[PDB]
């Protein structure tokens, strides 16, 4: 339950599909990372609580929580955390999808799949959005995509 | 199928993090099953 970020992984062997943020006793990640899934840490078993297929979240153990939004000018982190390698900041400046209910910003970062999830931070360290819905222009650019609190 | 998590680490910036990619402006329409799709 502990803050931070979060490794998501299945049962052969185990694989890596994705990856999540624990705030304030919440879980988020990426609806297409576990589909609604129930996970569990430990002992324990987190059930979904909010969750919408077309911004593509999820929240776990009650609402979602994350709520600071890129400034538009500034440099941010991706913190990837790729399988089979220790959590890394990789620093870049989003460009921007322009959509017609205004602008989001976007990080042309191409990490494994298995990093779906990861939060990118401000230079305060808030998660302004989590890796892994985007589009590809042969490069992958994800949104940054942050959820309502 | 069981889905389960192991926690890797704290969320903080990193002052001497790498620093790479590039910041294009695209044009892109959200459709209902949540995929980004480019627009011209």
């Amino acid at each position: 339950t502990t803050d931070g970020v979060y490794r998501v992984m299945t049962r052969l062997g185990s694989t890596q599909v994705g990856v999540g943020v624990m705030q304030e006793g919440v879980f988020h990640t990426m609806w297409h990372v576990t589909k609604g899934a129930a996970l569990r840490s430990g002992e324990g078993r987190l059930d979904p609580y909010w969750g919408d297929v077309k911004q593509d979240l999820v929240s776990y153990c009650g609402p979602w929580k994350l709520d600071a939004a890129w400034d538009g000018l500034s440099e941010v982190q991706l913190l990837a955390v790729p399988p089979g390698e220790r959590a890394k900041n990789i620093q870049t400046l989003p460009g921007i999808f322009k959509t017609k209910d205004g602008d989001i910003g976007a990080v042309a970062l191409d990490y494994p799949a298995g990093t779906s999830g990861s939060p990118i931070l401000d230079k305060s360290g808030r998660v302004i959005g989590l890796y892994g819905n985007g589009v590809v222009i042969g490069s992958y650019v994800s949104a940054i995509t942050q959820g309502k609190r | 199928v069981d889905m389960y998590i192991e926690r890797a680490g704290d969320i903080t910036w990193e002052k001497d993090a790498e620093v790479t990619g590039n910041s294009p402006r695209l044009d892109v329409a959200l459709d209902e099953s949540g995929d980004f799709s480019l627009v011209e």
